[PDB]
């Protein structure tokens, strides 16, 4: 399963 | 008994022929068992292996919401991108990510990773410690300041440490019949004659599971490295793996020549010669 | 812009016998950037609805790809992969050989 954070360069 | 997962992730903008396109897939060792394409007609991650069949409705909902939300990210991200190197809006450009855990016999994670790749180049890692980032270049230097800014390193080790590793069990237990099977190559050597004064030996290993192996010739129990042309392993297709190694041999030096294989799925390495 | 030129493998499923269906492979591996194409040829024509695999990377971040269809070998039909890609200056056709 999949991580969920949202991480932006 | 080791074990991985990980997830790829893919996007390449295109200028002028609509949003950048988004392809990720998810592994266990080295089976495919999810895939989501922004270009299919209604995205949606789907199934890739049997043993993730019976993951429920839920699962698939909250695995499509976040590789949606993980294309939007990327599109942001490859803007970002143009600015941190100068570049036009004019080109296509790759950003690419991979993450996820290797794990021992136990089940403990061994390590965790996840990092990315901007135009093919490295750009930024997490580090083995899961706390403190690598970063290749003054532009990957902004993002990892505010990666540091935001903790995001924390953020990473909890799932890399947590979450990563416990579904991997549960993949590895579900998948037992395949993932936790290993299946030895079927080896044999071939002979081809290239003039009166040579010939190639090739010696093959087919039908192999997992990708890892060794194959190797010797002469008179001396290794031929700089003189073996060793193929890429290859899939067959089937779940199994490909790959062969082969010498110039002198006309009549053919029984000084042994090919040696390494596999998990070989209780001892095999030493085979060509049998005429 | 760094450009990596693809490696390129074309062979069987299994080993190679006249008259029984198989699968017929070409794989590509080691490239940059991810656009390629990738035909499989019968006598020279290109094969109707060859599938294949979704885009991914190595370790390297290199990508690869396999592209692959069901056949047939005979002694008299020859097959090959048409590979282009940025680095390639005109096509690429690697014949496929049973012995490799
Ligand atoms: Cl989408």
């Amino acid at each position: 399963g999949r991580l969920n954070a949202p991480i932006k360069v | 008994g080791s074990h991985s997962m990980r997830y790829f992730h893919t996007s390449v903008s295109r200028p002028g022929r609509g949003e950048p396109r988004f392809i990720t897939v998810g592994y266990v060792d080295d089976t495919l068992f999810v895939r989501f394409d922004s270009d299919a007609a209604s995205p949606r991650e789907e199934p890739r292996a049997p043993w993730i069949e019976q993951e429920g409705p839920e699962y698939w909902d909250r695995e499509t919401q976040i590789c949606k939300a993980k294309a939007q990210t990327d599109r942001e991200d490859l803007r970002t991108l143009l600015r941190y190197y100068n570049q036009s809006e004019a080109g296509s450009h790759t950003l690419q990510n991979m993450y996820g855990c290797d794990v021992g016999p136990d089940g403990r994670l061994l390590r965790g990773y996840h990092q990315h790749a901007y135009d093919g180049k490295d750009y930024i890692a997490l580090n083995e410690d899961l706390s403190s980032w690598t970063a290749a270049d003054t532009a990957a230097q902004i993002t990892q300041r505010k990666w540091e800014a935001a903790r995001v390193a924390e953020q990473l080790r909890a799932y890399l440490e947590g979450e990563c590793v416990e579904w991997l069990r549960r993949y590895l237990e579900n998948g037992k019949e395949t993932l936790q099977r290993a299946d030895p190559p079927k080896t044999h050597v071939t002979h081809h004659p290239i003039s009166d004064h040579e010939a190639t030996l090739r010696c093959w290993a087919l039908g192999f599971y997992p990708a890892e192996i060794t194959l190797t010739w010797q002469r008179d129990g001396e290794d031929q490295t700089q003189d073996t042309e060793l193929v890429e392993t290859r899939p067959a297709g089937d779940r199994t793996f490909q790959k062969w190694a082969a010498v110039v041999v002198p006309s009549g030096e053919e029984q000084r020549y042994t090919c040696h294989v390494q596999h998990e799925g070989l209780p001892k390495p095999l030493t085979l010669r060509w049998e005429p | 812009m760094i450009q990596r030129t693809p490696k390129i493998q074309v062979y069987s499923r299994h080993p190679a016998e006249n008259g029984k269906s198989n699968f017929l492979n070409c794989y590509v591996s080691g490239f940059h950037p991810s656009d390629i194409e990738v035909d499989l040829l019968k006598n020279g024509e290109r094969i109707e609805k060859v599938e294949h695999s979704d885009l991914s990377f190595s370790k390297d971040w290199s990508f690869y790809l396999l592209y692959y269809t069901e056949f047939t070998p005979t002694e008299k039909d020859e097959y090959a992969c048409r590979v282009n890609h940025v680095t390639l200056s005109q096509p690429k056709i690697v014949k496929w050989d049973r012995d490799m």
